[PDB]
């Protein structure tokens, strides 16, 4: 049984092509309008020159679940952004390479 | 080339 499921991937990028950005994606979040609550952060750009995307090859529109094992999949946009950016800098350059779970929506619409 | 969307956002994004 298995029609409109969401996947877990996870990528995990290695602190090496990073400089020229952190590991090269744009995120961003957004909020239901209707529910007047957030949908979460999703990749809206992926830079071609950033860790992540020669790695890990993530896609645009995909939802992140969790990045270096801290998860935001509850937290606000705004909060996510803060445990995004304390986490994929000061725990990315901890561990030497970051983690990062994207969430795959089964869907068609999906890019 | 204007109005996309509808709401009051700048679009909040973060570059990782």
């Amino acid at each position: 049984g298995s029609d409109g499921t969401r996947e877990f991937l996870t990528f995990e990028v290695p602190l090496n092509d990073s400089g020229s950005a952190g590991l090269g994606v744009s995120v961003k979040g957004n909020r239901s309008k209707e529910n007047h609550a957030d949908l979460g952060i999703f990749v809206k750009s992926i830079i071609n020159g950033g860790a992540a995307s020669k790695d890990g090859r993530l896609r645009v529109n995909d939802q992140l679940i969790a990045v270096n094992g801290e998860s935001l999949l509850g937290k606000a946009n705004q909060e996510a952004m803060e445990t995004l950016r304390r986490s994929m800098s000061t725990e990315g350059n901890k561990r030497g390479m970051i983690q990062l779970i994207v969430a795959r929506r089964i869907s068609r619409c999906n890019e | 080339m204007l109005a996309e969307l509808y709401g009051s956002d700048p679009q909040e994004e973060l570059i990782i």
